[PDB]
């Protein structure tokens, strides 16, 4: 499981952020899925340590 | 004299309102 990862965690987190928004209108205009666990887990939560599942759970919705 | 509160990753810009969640319930008696 290769997880090679920036020195500097400071502004990739910049994309995330921007995945999760395109995520969100995806369920603004063309619903799939409940919204309540994108409510659960949440970026500014920092209960999410392992962002590679979080990038595997966004392609997931496509 | 009260405990820091903890941010726990909830930015507070000045002058806007924003809402904050802790798991941890001791905030919920000192509030």
């Amino acid at each position: 499981v290769v997880h090679e990862d920036f020195q500097v965690t400071e502004e990739v987190k910049a994309l995330t952020a921007e995945i999760v928004k395109t995520i969100r209108d995806i369920i603004a205009l063309n619903p799939l899925y409940r919204e309540s666990v994108l409510q659960m887990m949440q970026a500014g939560q920092r209960v999410v340590d392992n962002p590679i599942y979080l990038s595997d759970m966004g392609a997931a919705l496509t | 004299h009260l405990p820091l509160i903890a941010i726990t990753r909830n930015p507070v810009f000045p002058r806007f309102i924003k809402i904050i969640e802790v798991k941890n319930k001791k905030l919920v008696e000192l509030l």
